[PDB]
C-alpha cells in the first residue's frame, strides 16, 4: 500500500519476470539441444517391458454377467479401441507397410537409428490372425500386448533346461510364449496369435520409434477363457518368458498380468 | 552392439549408492572438522 | 486491583501508646489474653502471605498449540484423516499415504508446542521469597507472659518483642526500645542500622522511628512493640501481593512472532482457498480438491521456522551465560537490544554498596583514593610525612577489625565487624599502608572513649612505637567542626604550626567541596602528650577528663562515600551513545543520589535543574523557567502529590532524571510512565525494593552476588559476576540477534516458493506432480535447519551500538521488504531452477516438456500400464512413477543445491559477501550436512520407500547449479546498488 511507486515496482516485476521467463526457456533449449530426436536419453526405467491388455480393468478385475447386456459393453468399448487400429485399410500399399512371413520368423534390422532412410518399413498385422476375437459375452477372449521399447530385441528362452510349459510347440528360435495360469485349475486356457503360436513373432522387432516408424503395429496375442466355471473370482495371471523379461513385487505389470475375471451370471 | 545391446536398457544402480554413500559420508565427516575447529 | 498497592500506606505512628491500645483491644504491658489474641486470628484469618494463583502448565501447553501455523497444520493433519476416511469407504486402498501423513503433520503441531512453549518460559517465585522472610516463631507477651509462637498466629493488638538478630515478624508500633537499630534495606535498598524508639520522629511513617516493619531485620539492642498489621496488610506484605500480582506481558520479540505468523498465516488462506475454488470450477473432485489443499498448507507453512527461532535464541543465551549473564527467559535475549530507557537503581547496582574513602585532605590540599574494587586507578600522596600521622589515627584510632579467615579475599571485598565509616579507614590503610593489625600491635591502646552521641568524636591513648619515645600519643576524630575547635596547631608537611585564619579558610573550603561531592567528612586530629607531665605508669581516667582535649594537632580530613562500581561510568555512556535513556530510580537521599549521578554520567557536565539555576543566579526558583533545566531531582515525598500526567511531563521535559527517596510502588510508577510514553524499559536493581519495578520492566536485569533473593526471582536475566559493562554487552547481543532472525526468516521463507508453484503448476498445467508433500518436510523439517540456524552467528555488518533503538512500531521483524525479496525474487528463481531439473529427467526418459501438458489425467491412471512418450514407447503405471519420483528428488536436490547461494546472500543484508567473508563456521557446516543429508536421503538404500527418494544420476545434480549462480549475482548486484545509494530506491524496497 504505497502512493504513485506501484508504478515503479510493477515496471520492475515485469522487467524481472520477462527476463526469468527468458532465461528458464534458454536452459530449456540447451537441454532440447542435446537430446536426439529418434531415441531417447536413457531406457533404464522401461528396461523390463510391460506386459498390458485391452480390457480396461477396474482393479485388475472384469467382472460381469453374461445374462446382461450392459454389463460387459464397456469391456468391449476399450476391446474395440485397440482393434480398430489393426484394420486392413489402415494397412494399404508397400508403404509404408510390408508383407512378413505368415510364421513367426527372425528380426529384422533397417540399418540404424538415423533420417538417412525414410519413414523405417514395419510388418503389417491381420486381427484375422486373431481367431474366434461384439466379442465374447460369455467367457472373455481379452488381448494382450508387449510395450513398446526402441532398440529392443525380446530374446526367447533356450530349450536348455526345464520349462513350465515344458518343450510344448517350443519354436525356440522364433516365439516369445505367453502361458497364462491361476492348483486353482478350473478353466480352460486357449490362446491366438501370429502363426497360430502362443508368442510374439520376433519379426516385428526392434521398434524404431514413432519418429522413424509411425503407423508401425506391434503383435497382439488373443487369450480366450472358455472355463467351465461360473460366479467367483478368478485370479488369472498371463506371464511372458524371455532372456530379456524380468518380474517385479511392486510393479505387477512388469512382464505380466492380473486379471480377476468373473462371469457372475 | 545389435541383437546384443542389453547394456542399452541397463544402469549401475548398485554403483551409483556406493559412491553417492562415500560421498555423503565424506562431507559428514568435512562438516564435523570445520565445525570442530573450536567447538 | 493493584492500582491500591501503587499508593503510599497510611499509618498510627502519631497517635500515642495508650491511644494505640484502644484501637486494638490490647494492653501495654500485659499484653493480650490467650482467648482474645485466638479470637482475632479467626477474625483476621493467619500472619502470612499467600502466593497468586498461577495457570497450570497444562493449559500453559495446549495454548501454543493453537498459534496460527499450528491450527494450519492441525487443518492439514485432519484433512488427510478425511480423505483417508473418504478413501477407506469407497476404494479399498491399501496405501498409507493420507493416514501417515496425517500422523506425521500431527507430530510436527506437538513437538513444535515443546518449543514454543520452551521460548514462553515463566519462572515466577515472587511471593516464595517474600514468605521466607517472615520468621517460623515469634516472641509475644500474653497474659503478662513472654512465650514463643509460630509467627502465623500473631495477629493485630498483641505485645511482640525482638532484639539483635531477629526479624521483624510484623509491622509493630514501638512503645519501648534499648539501643535499638534496625536494617530497613528491604523499603530503601540502603542496609544503614536505623534506630528505633516510641518518640514519633516523623510524618511520614516509613521514615519514623516508632515504627518497625515486616521484612526487616533488628541489627542491634532490644524492642517492644504493638503489632498493627498482619500477613497480606503489611507494608511489605502489599509489595509481595503487588508484585506477584502484576500482569507478566507480551515481549517484543513475542509481538514480533505473532505479527509475521499472521502475515505467512494470511497468505496460505488466501492460496489456500483461492485455489481450492479455482480447483472446482477446473472440475475437480473433491476427494482431489483436499489432497491439493493438504499439499498448499504444507507448502505454506514454514514448518521449522518456530523452532529455528527458538533455537537460534538459546544459542545466544549460551553465549552470554558464558559473560556470567543468566538469561530465565529465553525472550530476555532480545528485550535488551529494543531497550530505549533503563530505569536504575543505585545501590548495589552502579555502586559497590560499601563506604569507602573517595578524598583526602592534608598539607592544604584535597588528595583523591581510589575507589573502585579491583583499584584501576593511582596513588595520590605515599612520601608526606603529614599522611603517616593521619594514616596512624585512621588505624589506631578505629574499632573495626576484619573476620576471620578472609586473607584469601581482596582487602575491599572481605568482611568486617564494625560500622561503614570505620570499615572504609580500615581498608584504606590496609591497603596503602599494609597490616592494620601490625599498626594496632606497635601502639597499644592503654585507653579510649568510643564515640558518643554528646562529645562526637572517639579519642584514644596509645604507646608511641617509637623506642626513642615509647611514650603516650593521643588521637581522636570525629565531626570536622569540633576537631576544629580542639586544635591549635596543623601538621603542615611534617612539622607544626599555629592554626591561622588562613589555614581555617581553606579547611572550611575543603570542608565545603567535600561535602558537596555527596560525601561524608570527619576530621583528624593528634596530640603528643609531655612526657614529664605524663609518666610510663601514668593512668588515664576514660570517664572523667584526666588528660587535654583541647589545643591538639589537626592533622587532616578524609570523605567517603558508597562509590559506583568501576566499570559503571564507561557502561553507562556507551548506553547513552546507543540513545538509550539513562533514569537513575533509588531509595537513598537526593543529596546522594544526585553525586552519583554526575560520578557515572547520568547527569552530564555543565546540566542544571532547577534549584541549580536558582542559586547560581541567586533567585527564586518560581522565577527559573523551567525549560532552561535539562536536568531534575525528584525527591518520592513530592513525587507522591504529583498525578501520572505530570510524571509524564517530567520524563518528556528532561534528558537527565534523578528520582530519589522513592518507594517500591513510585518505582513501578516511573517504569509504567516511562513505558506509557512507548518505550521498551529495562530496570537493574538487587534489592527487594526493586521487586515491582524488575517485574513490570519489559526487562528485569537483577545483581547476582549483591542481589536479594526476591530480586532475582522478580527478573529476566541475572549478572553473576555484578559486572554492568554486561548491559552494553547485552543490548549489543539484542540488536545483533533481531537482525539475524531477519536472516534466518528470509532463508526459510524463500525455500516455501520452489514448494508452492509446483503444486500451482499441477493444477493449471495438467501435468505429473512435480514435488510431492513428504519432499516438503525433508527441506523445511531436514536440509534448511542447520543453515537456518547458522545465521545466528553472523557477526554484526556495522557497528550497531552506534544506531538508535528501534522503533517498535515501525521496524519489524518480518516487513514487506522481506516478503518482496524472499516470495517475489529470490524464491522465484529457485521455483524455475526446480521445474528445470524436473523437465530435463523427464525428458531425458522420453517425456519432453511439450507433450507433458494434459497428461496427469493418463498419468495418474492406475489402470493404463502403457502410456505412450514422446518417442512412442509404453510405460507401466510403476514405472514412469519411478521417474516421477525421482523428479521429486532431483526438484528436493535442487532446492537444496538454489538454498547453497540463498544461505551465502542470507548472510548480509547490506554487506558484500567479499566485506564479510566466510568466518562463520557454522554455516559452512550446514552447507555441508545439508548436503551430505540430501546424497543420504537420495542413495541410501530403503529411502525410496519411507520418503519416495530415489537415487540420482550425477549430472542430475549440476540442473540448478546456473540458477544457484544467478541468485548470487542477482543478490551481490542489488547489494551493490544499496552501498552505492543510500537514496533509497532499492533500499525502502528490498532491505530487509
Ligand atoms: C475398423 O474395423 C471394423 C471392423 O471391420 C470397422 O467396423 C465397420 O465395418 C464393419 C465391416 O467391415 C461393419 O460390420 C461394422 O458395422 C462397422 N463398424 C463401425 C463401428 O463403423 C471399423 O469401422 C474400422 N474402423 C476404421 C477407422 O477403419
Ligand atoms: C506463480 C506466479 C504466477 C505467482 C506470481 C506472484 C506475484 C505476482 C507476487 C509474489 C510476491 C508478490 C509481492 C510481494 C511483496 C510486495 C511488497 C508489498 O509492499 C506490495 C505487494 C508486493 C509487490 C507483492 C506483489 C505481487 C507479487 C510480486
Ligand atoms: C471359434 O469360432 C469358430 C468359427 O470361426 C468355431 O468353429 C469354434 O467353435 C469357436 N471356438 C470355441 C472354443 O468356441
Ligand atoms: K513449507
Ligand atoms: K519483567
Ligand atoms: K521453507
Ligand atoms: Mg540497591
Amino acid at each position: 500500500r504505497t502512493g504513485s511507486s506501484w508504478f515503479k515496482i510493477f515496471l520492475f516485476y515485469l522487467i524481472f519476470y520477462g527476463c526469468l521467463a527468458g532465461i528458464f526457456i534458454g536452459t530449456i533449449q540447451v537441454l532440447l539441444l542435446t537430446l536426439s530426436d529418434f531415441e531417447p536419453k536413457y531406457q533404464d526405467r522401461v528396461a523390463p517391458p510391460g506386459l498390458s491388455h485391452a480390457p480396461y480393468a477396474i482393479k485388475t478385475e472384469i467382472s460381469f454377467s453374461i445374462s446382461n447386456p450392459k454389463s460387459y459393453e464397456s469391456f468391449v468399448k476399450s476391446m474395440h479401441k485397440l482393434m480398430d487400429l489393426y484394420n486392413e485399410s489402415s494397412q494399404a500399399g508397400n508403404s509404408p507397410f510390408e508383407d512378413c512371413s505368415d510364421t513367426p520368423a527372425d528380426y529384422i534390422k533397417r540399418g540404424d537409428l538415423d533420417d538417412s532412410q525414410g519413414q523405417k518399413k514395419a510388418c503389417r498385422f491381420s486381427r484375422m490372425w486373431l481367431k474366434n476375437c461384439g466379442y465374447a459375452e460369455g467367457k472373455p477372449c481379452v488381448v494382450a500386448k508387449l510395450n513398446r521399447i526402441i532398440g529392443f530385441y525380446p530374446k526367447p528362452l533356450k530349450n536348455t533346461t526345464d520349462l513350465p510349459e515344458e518343450l510344448q510347440a517350443n519354436y525356440n528360435q522364433y516365439v516369445l510364449p505367453l502361458r497364462c495360469a491361476a492348483r486353482e485349475k478350473i478353466g480352460s486356457i486357449e490362446y491366438f496369435g501370429l502363426g497360430g503360436y502362443a508368442g510374439f513373432p520376433l519379426q516385428y522387432y526392434p521398434y524404431y520409434g514413432k519418429r522413424l516408424q509411425k503407423k508401425y503395429l506391434q503383435p497382439l496375442l488373443a487369450i480366450q477363457f472358455t472355463n467351465l466355471t461360473q460366479n467367483m473370482e478368478l485370479r488369472i495371471e498371463c506371464k511372458v518368458y524371455g532372456e530379456n523379461i524380468d518380474y517385479s513385487e511392486k510393479d505387477r505389470f512388469r512382464g505380466r498380468f492380473e486379471v480377476k475375471i468373473e462371469v457372475k451370471s | 552392439e545389435g541383437p546384443d545391446n542389453d547394456e542399452r536398457f541397463t544402469y549401475d544402480y548398485y554403483r551409483l549408492r556406493v559412491v553417492g554413500l562415500i560421498v555423503a559420508a565424506v562431507l559428514c565427516v568435512i562438516g564435523i572438522i570445520i565445525l570442530l575447529a573450536g567447538k | 486491583l493493584d492500582e491500591l498497592k501503587k499508593e503510599v500506606s497510611m499509618d498510627d505512628h502519631k497517635l500515642s501508646l495508650d491511644e494505640l491500645h484502644n484501637k486494638y483491644g490490647t494492653d501495654l504491658t500485659r499484653g493480650l489474653t490467650n482467648a482474645r489474641a485466638k479470637e482475632i486470628l479467626a477474625r483476621d484469618g493467619p500472619n502470612s502471605l499467600t502466593p497468586p494463583p498461577t495457570t497450570p502448565e497444562w493449559i500453559k501447553f495446549c495454548r501454543q498449540l493453537f498459534g496460527g501455523f499450528s491450527i494450519l497444520l492441525w487443518i492439514g493433519a485432519i484433512l488427510c484423516f478425511l480423505a483417508y476416511g473418504i478413501q477407506a469407504a469407497t476404494e479399498d486402498e491399501p496405501a498409507n499415504d493420507n493416514l501417515y501423513l496425517g500422523v506425521v503433520l500431527s507430530t510436527v503441531v506437538i513437538v513444535t508446542g515443546c518449543f514454543s512453549y520452551y521460548q514462553e518460559a515463566k519462572s515466577s517465585r515472587i511471593m516464595d521469597s517474600f514468605k521466607n522472610m517472615v520468621p517460623q516463631q515469634a516472641l509475644v507477651i500474653r497474659d503478662g507472659e513472654k512465650s514463643t509462637i509460630n509467627a502465623e498466629f500473631v495477629v493485630a493488638g498483641d505485645l511482640v518483642e525482638v532484639k539483635g538478630g531477629d526479624r521483624i515478624p510484623a509491622d509493630l508500633r514501638i512503645i519501648s526500645a534499648h539501643g535499638c537499630k534496625v536494617d530497613n534495606s528491604s523499603l530503601t535498598g540502603e542496609s544503614e542500622p536505623q534506630t528505633r524508639s516510641p518518640e514519633f520522629s516523623s510524618e511520614n511513617p516509613l521514615e519514623t522511628r516508632n515504627i518497625a516493619f515486616f521484612s526487616t531485620n533488628c541489627v542491634e539492642g532490644t524492642a517492644r512493640g504493638v503489632v498493627v498489621y498482619t500477613g497480606d496488610r503489611t507494608v511489605m506484605g502489599r509489595i509481595a501481593t503487588l508484585a506477584s500480582g502484576l500482569e507478566v506481558g507480551r515481549t517484543p520479540i513475542a509481538i514480533e512472532i505473532e505479527h509475521f505468523i499472521h502475515i505467512i498465516t494470511g497468505v496460505a488462506v488466501f492460496l489456500g482457498v483461492s485455489f481450492f475454488i479455482l480447483s472446482l470450477i477446473l472440475g475437480y473432485s473433491w476427494l482431489e480438491a483436499v489432497i491439493f489443499l493438504i499439499g498448499i498448507i504444507v507448502a505454506n507453512v514454514p514448518e521449522g521456522l518456530l523452532a529455528t527461532v527458538t533455537v537460534c535464541l538459546t544459542l545466544t543465551a549460551k553465549r552470554m551465560a558464558r559473560k556470567n549473564c543468566l538469561v530465565k527467559n529465553l525472550e530476555a535475549v532480545e528485550t535488551l537490544g529494543s531497550t530505549s530507557t533503563i530505569c536504575s537503581d543505585k545501590t548495589g547496582t552502579l555502586t559497590q554498596n560499601r563506604m569507602t574513602v573517595a578524598h583526602m585532605w592534608f598539607d592544604n590540599q584535597i588528595h583523591e583514593a581510589d575507589t573502585t574494587e579491583n583499584q584501576s586507578g593511582a596513588a595520590f600522596d605515599k612520601t608526606s610525612a603529614t599522611w603517616s600521622a593521619l594514616s596512624r589515627i585512621a588505624a589506631l584510632c578505629n574499632r573495626a577489625v576484619f573476620q576471620a579467615g578472609q586473607d584469601n579475599v581482596p582487602i575491599l571485598k572481605r568482611s568486617v565487624a564494625g560500622d561503614a565509616s570505620e570499615s572504609a579507614l580500615l581498608k584504606c590503610i590496609e591497603l596503602c599502608c599494609g597490616s592494620v593489625q601490625g599498626m594496632r600491635d606497635r601502639n597499644p591502646k592503654i585507653v579510649e572513649i568510643p564515640f558518643n552521641s554528646t562529645n562526637k568524636y572517639q579519642l584514644s591513648i596509645h604507646e608511641n612505637e617509637k623506642s626513642s619515645e615509647s611514650r603516650y600519643l593521643l588521637v581522636m576524630k570525629g565531626a570536622p567542626e569540633r576537631i576544629l575547635d580542639r586544635c591549635s596547631t596543623i601538621l603542615l608537611n611534617g612539622a607544626e604550626e599555629p592554626l591561622k585564619e588562613d589555614m581555617k579558610e581553606a579547611f572550611q573550603n575543603a570542608y565545603l567541596e567535600l561535602g558537596g561531592l555527596g560525601e561524608r567528612v570527619l576530621g583528624f586530629c593528634h596530640f603528643a602528650l609531655p612526657e614529664d607531665k605524663y609518666n610510663e605508669g601514668y593512668p588515664f581516667d576514660a570517664d572523667e577528663p584526666n588528660f587535654p582535649t583541647t589545643d591538639l594537632c589537626f592533622v587532616g580530613l578524609m570523605a567517603m562515600i558508597d562509590p559506583p562500581r568501576a566499570a559503571v561510568p564507561d557502561a553507562v555512556g556507551k548506553c547513552r551513545s546507543a540513545g538509550i535513556k539513562v533514569i537513575m530510580v533509588t531509595g537513598d537521599h537526593p543529596i546522594t543520589a544526585k553525586a552519583i549521578a554526575k560520578g557515572v554520567g547520568i547527569i552530564s557536565e555543565g546540566n542544571e535543574t532547577i534549584e541549580d539555576i536558582a542559586a547560581r543566579l541567586n533567585i527564586p526558583i518560581g522565577q527559573v523557567n523551567p525549560r532552561d533545566a535539562k536536568a531534575c531531582v525528584v525527591h518520592g515525598s513530592d513525587l507522591k502529590d504529583l498525578s501520572t500526567e505530570v510524571l509524564d511531563d517530567i520524563l518528556h521535559y528532561h534528558t537527565e532524571i534523578v528520582f530519589a527517596r522513592t518507594s517500591p510502588q513510585q518505582k513501578l510508577i516511573i517504569v509504567e510512565g516511562c513505558q506509557r510514553q512507548g518505550a521498551i524499559v529495562a530496570v537493574t536493581g538487587d534489592g527487594v525494593n526493586d521487586s515491582p519495578a524488575l517485574k513490570k520492566a519489559d526487562i528485569g536485569v537483577a545483581m547476582g552476588i549483591s542481589g536479594s533473593d526476591v530480586s532475582k526471582q522478580a527478573a529476566d536475566m541475572i549478572l553473576l559476576d555484578d559486572n554492568f559493562a554486561s548491559i552494553v554487552t547485552g543490548v549489543e547481543e539484542g540488536r545483533l540477534i533481531f537482525d539475524n532472525l531477519k536472516k534466518s526468516i528470509a532463508y526459510t521463507l524463500t525455500s516455501n516458493i520452489p514448494e508452492i508453484t509446483p503444486f500451482l503448476v499441477f493444477i493449471i498445467g495438467n501435468v505429473p506432480l512435480p514435488l510431492g508433500t513428504v519432499t516438503i518436510l525433508c527441506i523445511d523439517l531436514g536440509t534448511d535447519m542447520v543453515p537456518a540456524i547458522s545465521l545466528a552467528y553472523e557477526q554484526a555488518e556495522s557497528d550497531i551500538m552506534k544506531r538508535q533503538p528501534r522503533n517498535p512500531k515501525t521496524d519489524k521483524l518480518v516487513n514487506e521488504r522481506l516478503i518482496s525479496m524472499a516470495y517475489g525474487q529470490i524464491g522465484m528463481i529457485q521455483a524455475l531452477g526446480g521445474f528445470f531439473s524436473y523437465f530435463v529427467i523427464l525428458a531425458e526418459n522420453g517425456f519432453l516438456p511439450m507433450d507433458l501438458i494434459g497428461k496427469r489425467v493418463r498419468w495418474d491412471d492406475r489402470w493404463i500400464s502403457d502410456v505412450e512418450d514422446s518417442f512412442g514407447q509404453q510405460w507401466t503405471y510403476e514405472q514412469r512413477k519411478i521417474v516421477e519420483f525421482t523428479c521429486h528428488t532431483s526438484f528436493f536436490i535442487s532446492i537444496v543445491v538454489v538454498q547453497w547461494a540463498d544461505l551465502i546472500i542470507c548472510k548480509t543484508r547490506r554487506n558484500s559477501i567479499f566485506q564479510q567473508g566466510m568466518k562463520n563456521k557454522i554455516l559452512i557446516f550446514g552447507l555441508f550436512e545439508e548436503t551430505a543429508l540430501a546424497a543420504f536421503l537420495s542413495y541410501c538404500p530403503g529411502t525410496d520407500v519411507a520418503l519416495r527418494m530415489y537415487p540420482l544420476k550425477p549430472s542430475w545434480w549440476f540442473c540448478a547449479f546456473p540458477y544457484s549462480l544467478i541468485i548470487f549475482l542477482y543478490d551481490e548486484m542489488r547489494r551493490f546498488i544499496i552501498r552505492r545509494s543510500p537514496g533509497g530506491w532499492v533500499e525502502q524496497e528490498t532491505y530487509y
